[PDB]
């Protein structure tokens, strides 16, 4: 028995010293070694042979022949195909597949995100938008109380310098005047207990995001990804997963094909190494479609810089191969099963994928040591700065002009 | 050219009684998952079906001593029926009796938890940083610097000043805010009640800062388990499993070195983490509040998380790969035009969305679907309510002010 | 008024002195769980001398409390011992009782030998430095009840001692006063 | 063959469900995995024989007789011995020993670390008091210089007024006046600058120890702990750490005893359990001298508070033993040095002291919940406080009486 | 009744050749740790010996071919040497052939680092937390602030102030140190300066006291490997070893996970992180600075660490466990009393009493010998050395004012 | 005196303006590796308009920044396609230095028209102004050299800049007290 394969890591791979001592071990990947368990439970010999035509098994419209591994088993060229080839319907009325070795299905490749660069007013971080307008009205509102207070009920506080003391008290600067009178000093004691604790929050929630780094992700699924725009969708220009979304009726994966197909430039790619250099290069703006498997290689192997995001968009399964009336399926099926019952390919799995990773663990590293802050990070408070002296200047000529008058 | 009994189990949603029980009869008295998929296979291979259950009510399986099997998988081997359309898993001992189909679901083993509830801050949480404790005795340590102030101020008769109690209790509060007054002690006795109090008040507000700043820095470096190998490292959680079942199986003939650490705490715990049934794991993850991690089939765990109650979420992903299939007797013609069947029903997305069907569009919770660690209005609601309290009693106490004076 | 305003001292202070002498007396400071009574223990109202349990067969049992359940340095071992020294001793709430009684005394004895009005100063000074005390005591009894997620609560001995520390600074605050308007009609 | 042993953890402890169906299982234990290992290679049956004795051998000075489990390896009783018998001279004299199939010697056990109460002044912990002294310092200097300039130089400021200004300018209070010369202004730039920077600094260090704990060992050797008194020294009434102890000449050691013998009352204890005990409740004022295999073993027990710590004082090694002349002396010999290599012995290790660990790894847990700060944090300041305020009124009174003269 | 003939290797401490080499001869040309413990066995045997050296200059090992030993293992099996003092490993394969005594050493393989240094904080290290263009910027933010001021404050003729430049930089850095003045604008123009200014300088400070927050928060969770294990999980520093030797053999033979895992990363790694030999190792560890572990015997560890330079140090406990022994030939009559006075000499102490010497009494190092996470008075040096200038600049500008108006 | 101050004014006024054309004009603001001449890079010393790297055989050649290395919204992206565009304008160090001639010009025909005393108010204005612009300016250089450790520095135009920036500051107070005794004396 000879055992059909192909080139695709990490399934098939040459090995590192193939010239030398070529026999059998010029080879080496997953598929290698599974060749190795179910020929052993099967007691057979195999031979490794590499398909002529790199094609994974089809057949052409007019011609109605296979061109593949298919080819090879249905035309007697080889009796056992053991390599990652998909189950499919057209794929099975010709040869008998085993039960799936490895599950997999379509999934969301994605750049790993990064610590962006800081944007100008990131310094209001710290305290949600609605806290900073509460601020405001509450400045508004006590400058005004504690006006009305000595107006009406007098023992120095217009509305001006109600502003003035307020703005001051809220800076921890204090002012040229204080409240005499039981009310105003109601007022302004309570508005100095919501300065300090207040002040106090901003600093220590600014110190909590400066000491722990958390980064989330823009997308964690399709419909994430189906709702909005920003990010760009891709798939290999001519495969299964553009079919899976030509046919489908989910409504998810439709408005994808709607977007895929209408989107100019074209988000599709002719490789696979095309699509993860794109994601790569986008910085976070371009989401690729593919096999898990696939993802979660890559996603081992170095620069390590794209993860996989969510669930499986469909379900598939990889099976060894053989053609109709033969007897290799009956016992490797049984193989495979007692493989999966024992844990030997979640153990191969483990092995290739994981262990052998250039990448480490999920937990990589922690607790960087922190960089001193950067002008980029408090630019905009400058800015405002300048903005509100060259306001000043603008107010005091205004004022001097119409006191020309 | 006759009616095929296709036998089948009663488990949610996959088969389960209609509401209309009585009203109807034979298959129409079922509706489920999989009742509406042997229709679609049986219109795909054109067959009349004639629908029943297991009377055993369970899986198959196989008696040591007396060799027999049981359940759907006795029916099929015994020829007592013909097809068996339900959630059974595909194994090793199985297959070799029976011809299962390709899968027509994918599934494993995975991780139930419970539920992280939005949490309400708590109004007053703004002073959680320091005990309730300190707060008081800062208001009694208050009145009394006041009160010393104003004494050391002014009991002398050479000076009768401007330090009066009220006065005295506005700089003692000033002071405290780090916002100063128009008026300081000259004495020598003000100027050491003042230094002691204005050390207090810098040490105080210090440590409030850095306790809020410890408490926020601690809940932003809080990371759920997301997986069995952050859930195998820690040990303050329990994560059980079923007494009897595959589950118990996988744990325990595990060569991998996190499931066999992971049966080593099963085994080895008192109470038992186990459970006689997965309601008793379901309402124990609830009740625990988060001690308990239930370990089941993903399908059971997704269907779950979308009934009511919704307070179950699944986390991870599948520990190992199965997958459930028809099965048909050994030599039987129905076997090749099932699988083509439902292989023909998985690439038109039928079984995808009898899927999305019966776990999520007839799903109580109803409901797929933003971590900034930023303040909300609702962790500083208590001050802003003080505030208008405030201003509040501000204007009420002027206007006490102007009806006294009228005269 | 100079007449009431002298009655409101008076009556503060034998208020004040017989709030803090119930505090001291009636044993419902804290409520909490010991153990002392039948894991995590059986209610029981502490105190500042005696603990009583409420919960099984020893219902309106009072048993002192001890103050020293472990071994240190009798002579000097560090400031744990002196705090459980004071602790157990309570003279800073004594203390405050002592001081009130005294100022109370001086207040009165105010009344004849009208001429000395220092009497009133002093007696001010009495009550500042018994409200002072009193927060010395509360913060070392606190501070002695931490062991080291058991929920406690406060009874009423300690909203009386509050009370106390409030009703002496006020009436200290009048006798100030009192002395000052006093000082100023001479002149 | 019959191989003897001893009853101690966790080299032999009878089985969960002994009581019924007890076969050969009555027995379990890593001595017991050994034995069954070892005879794999060896050849032989082997049926465990513990000695009705405890004792691990010894000879009598009187009788010359030697009695235990060497008494039955001598005497014929036994063919071959499994149990924890450390190689000594005496021993070896009479019977022949294999190789170390563990090493350990001497160590230090003591209770864990755990979060003690805070002191009154433990307020000033993140600064050392160094810098408070030196704080103390520039506010005299400071003062001092602002007083010189402003009486040689004036354009107020007495000594008195210039410590006012300066301390509360160290307590971010502002003041009544401020100065009005380039040099009373330079003094006072500096001052705030320092304030600013020193007050910073101590809330943040605050907040770096409020918001992770870092527990320390206070010894980390023998060294260290000898020459330190605070800490006493355990070891058995009769046993040989006490005599190793008793002959040694090492300084260290010799200091240790001399403290043993002298100290008050008794350090020693009649049995292991009461020295883990005494550990367990003396409040890290104890530490227990042992073996290292039991040290690491109790580790990993329950309540889970104590600790080994530094290395190891001496060395010894557990050696299988057979009676003098037997064939099996060199089949376990090679034995222990095939599972060496191998791995089996760290396996059985890991089995049994590491595993089954009632205990976790270095961190189960970590980042707790923070609690918030308790009166106890800050009594001192308010001790300091009410000090002050009782100060300045005997000051006042002091002043009244004097001026009254 | 004859001289006994004892082999042995050049390795320190065991055996070296003295200084004065010349001037000794024989058995006295040597000095070290095993020379000394020949002297002591046989002093306890009472058999007079000639030392000799290996000429292999290595120690045993067979030819897998021609299967002839080689070095001290060669010599004993071959009848040259009768004994073999010196750090010869105990080994399945060697104690066939010639029968070991009972370890004279415990050792095993172990972690050396680079010795973490004393570090100096830095003076004006408490800048760190702001980039200098940070500060500089403020500085010249704070001169454009006063002059805006002084301007909108006194440029109106209606006016001619108190708000003269002077006092308009002093306002503007009193508002940044948040420590007000005398003095407070009371136009529209001057209260929107000294506004934006307020902020400015509300935001800095609390970045700054955040930021330093930060850093002292990450300085304090900083974990040194101190085993293993934590060396093995993190990639960020290389851990080497010698591509020759027991180190490889046990690493390579390995089925624990974390050796297996170190053997992965280490044959998978560009540059090799493996060494030609032991010094190449000590020196990369030392250059490298902190990113090179090599694991070796601890014994050489230990004798490096004490070696001049200091600056490396052995971490965690031995990984596995070894021995070294005398060796003499099969059938010997040495064996028995060789072993009891290995035994003797280890009760008494001998042992450890010449391994503290060789290693520690003789080392260069000579130090067997506080973590507290508080600031000292070198974080915060140049503060202080700024408040000394400022002083020392003061008292000479008010010289400068008294020489000046001397009319 | 008025003469002299008006004199330094000048002077000043013209020497910031020389500083500004200089530090804008001649390309030595950073030096720092750069990987656009001949893994780390080669040293360079950049500027505000073109960059030149001064390693390897590309010695003296300086080419062009372009300001836009990657892809953008170009009509409305983000503030950062705002930054990359005022920064590759340079309008606020350009704006400084118009500000400073102009000033400089009211200056100079304060002496003619010496009646009219506002001109010498607008000159300060104008300085003022000036200062404000190369603070922007600097701020937006800094800003915009951000990546996202490779070691930089900056050179001696960087420096000009803020000579220009300090002068100008300086001559505006001149001026403004200058306005400030001519309005004083008419009074
Ligand atoms: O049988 C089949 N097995 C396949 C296996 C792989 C892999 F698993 F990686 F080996 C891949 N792609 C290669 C790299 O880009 C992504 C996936 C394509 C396969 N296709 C073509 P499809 O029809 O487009 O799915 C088959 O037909
Ligand atoms: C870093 C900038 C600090 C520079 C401080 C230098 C002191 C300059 C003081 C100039 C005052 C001269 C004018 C006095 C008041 C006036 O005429 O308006």
């Amino acid at each position: 028995v000879v055992v059909t394969t192909i080139l695709e890591s990490p399934y098939v791979m040459m090995k590192k010293n193939h010239e030398m001592l070529e026999g059998n071990e010029r080879y080496e990947g997953y598929c290698v070694d599974l060749a190795a368990e179910i020929a052993k439970h099967c007691g057979f010999k195999y031979k490794l042979t590499i398909v002529g035509d790199g094609k994974y098994g089809a057949r052409d419209a007019d011609t109605k022949i296979w061109n593949g591994m298919v080819g090879e088993l249905v035309y007697g060229k080889a009796d056992i195909a053991i390599a990652p080839l998909t189950i499919t319907l057209v794929r099975e009325e010709v040869i008998d597949f085993s039960k799936p070795f490895m599950s997999l299905g379509i999934s969301i490749m994605i750049k790993k995100p990064q610590k962006s660069k800081p944007g100008v007013f990131s310094f209001l971080d710290p305290l949600a938008y609605e806290i900073w307008m509460c601020i405001v009205f509450a400045y508004i509102g006590v400058s005004v109380v504690l006006f009305l207070v000595s107006r009406f009920s007098p023992y120095e506080f217009g509305i001006f310098n109600s502003l003035w003391f307020s703005l001051g008290a809220f800076m921890r600067q204090g002012c040229d005047i204080s409240p005499r009178s039981l009310s105003g000093r109601i007022v302004g004691g309570v508005w100095w207990f919501f300065t300090l604790i207040i002040i106090s929050s901003y600093t220590a929630n600014l110190a909590a995001f400066l000491t722990v780094e958390r980064m989330v992700s823009p997308i964690e699924s399709a419909e994430d990804l189906s709702k909005q725009t920003e990010i760009a969708y891709g798939t290999l220009d001519s495969g299964s997963t553009k079919e899976f979304f030509r046919r489908s009726k989910i409504a998810v994966f439709d408005k994808m094909w709607t977007y895929m197909r209408s989107a100019e430039p074209s988000v599709f790619v002719r490789t696979t190494a095309e699509g993860v250099a794109r994601v790569r290069k986008s910085k976070g703006k371009y989401a690729y479609l593919l096999e898990s498997t696939m993802n979660e290689y890559i996603e081992q192997r170095k620069p390590c810089d794209t993860m996989k995001v969510g669930g499986n968009l469909d379900s598939k399964g990889y099976g060894i191969a053989t053609p109709k009336g033969s007897s290799l399926g009956t016992p490797v099926n049984l193989a495979v099963l007692k493989l999966s019952e024992q844990g030997v390919l979640d153990k191969l799995k483990n092995k290739w994928w994981y262990d052998k990773g250039e990448c480490g663990a999920k937990d990589s590293g922690s607790k960087e040591k922190t960089s001193a802050l950067s002008l980029s990070n408090v630019a905009g408070v400058f800015y405002i700065l300048v903005g509100g002296l060259g306001l000043a200047m603008l107010v005091a000529l205004i004022e001097f002009c119409y006191k020309s008058r | 050219n006759r009616t095929y009994i296709v036998t089948t189990i009663l488990e949610d949603p996959y088969v389960m009684l209609k509401k209309n029980a009585n009203q109807f009869e034979g298959n129409d008295r079922y509706e489920g998952y999989c009742v509406e998929l042997a229709a679609e296979i049986a219109k795909h291979v054109g067959y009349s079906y004639r629908l029943e259950i297991v009377s055993d009510g369970k899986y198959g399986a196989r008696d040591p001593d007396t060799k027999a099997w049981n359940g759907m998988v006795g029916e099929l081997v015994y020829g007592r029926a013909d097809v068996a359309v339900a959630p059974l898993t595909i194994t090793l001992v199985r297959e070799e009796v029976i011809d299962f189909s390709k899968p027509f679901m994918s599934l494993g083993i995975s991780i139930m938890i419970k539920k992280p509830q939005k949490s309400k801050p708590g109004v007053f949480s703004f002073l959680d940083p320091l005990a309730y404790e300190i707060w008081m005795c800062i208001v009694f340590a208050y009145i009394g610097v006041s009160v010393v102030l104003f004494l050391v101020s002014r009991f002398s008769p050479y000076e009768w000043n401007e330090f009066g109690i009220f006065n005295s209790l506005w700089f003692s509060l000033g002071a405290f805010m780090q916002q100063g007054c128009d008026i300081s002690p000259r004495s020598l006795s003000g100027r050491i009640v003042g230094g002691v109090w204005w050390f207090f008040t810098l040490i105080i507000i210090s440590s409030y800062t850095a306790n809020l700043a410890a408490f926020l820095t601690v809940e932003r470096m809080v990371s759920p388990i997301e997986s069995a190998e952050d859930l195998a490292k820690q040990t303050e959680i329990a994560y059980g499993t079923l007494e009897a079942g595959s589950t118990k199986e996988f744990f325990r003939r595990s060569k991998i070195a996190v499931f066999e650490k992971m049966w080593t705490y099963m085994k080895s715990a008192e109470p038992s983490v186990f459970v006689r049934t997965t309601e008793e794991g379901m309402i124990r993850v609830r009740k625990s509040k988060g001690k308990y991690a239930y370990l089941l089939e993903s399908t059971m765990n997704e269907y779950i998380e979308q009934r009511k109650p919704c307070d179950t979420m699944k986390v991870g992903g599948n520990l190992d790969s199965k997958g459930y299939g028809i099965a048909t007797p050994k030599g039987s013609a129905l076997r090749g035009p099932v699988n083509l069947a439902v292989l023909k029903l998985s690439e038109q997305g039928v079984l995808d969305k009898l899927k999305s069907k019966w776990w999520y569009d007839k799903g109580e919770c109803g409901s797929k679907d933003d971590k900034t660690s930023a303040l909300s209005l609702s962790n500083v609601a208590g001050v802003f309510y003080i505030l208008i309290g405030g201003l509040g009693l501000a204007m009420l106490v002027a206007l006490i002010e102007f009806c006294y004076k009228s005269r | 008024e100079k007449g009431v305003q002298v009655l409101l001292t008076t009556i503060g202070a034998f208020a004040a002195f017989g709030l803090m002498t119930i505090a001291i007396s009636t044993d419902y400071w804290l409520y909490t769980r010991a153990l002392i009574c039948n894991d995590p223990g059986g209610l029981t109202h502490s105190g500042l001398w005696r603990i009583c349990c409420l919960e099984g067969l020893k219902r309106g049992v009072c048993v002192k409390i001890n103050h020293f359940p472990e071994d240190t340095d009798y002579d000097h071992d560090s400031a744990e011992y002196l705090l459980r020294v004071v602790r157990a001793s309570s003279i800073f709430p004594i203390l405050s009782a002592i001081l009130l009684l005294l100022g109370g005394v001086c207040v009165a004895a105010s009344r004849v030998y009208k001429s000395k009005r220092n009497i009133i100063l002093g007696a001010g000074i009495l009550f500042v430095a018994a409200g002072l005390s009193n927060i010395i005591g509360v913060i070392v009894y606190i501070s002695a009840n931490a062991g080291e997620k058991n929920h406690y609560s406060y009874g009423w001995s300690f909203y009386f001692g509050g009370l106390s520390f409030i009703l002496a600074e006020v009436i200290g605050v009048l006798a100030v006063n009192i002395y000052i308007e006093r000082s100023r009609e001479a002149h």
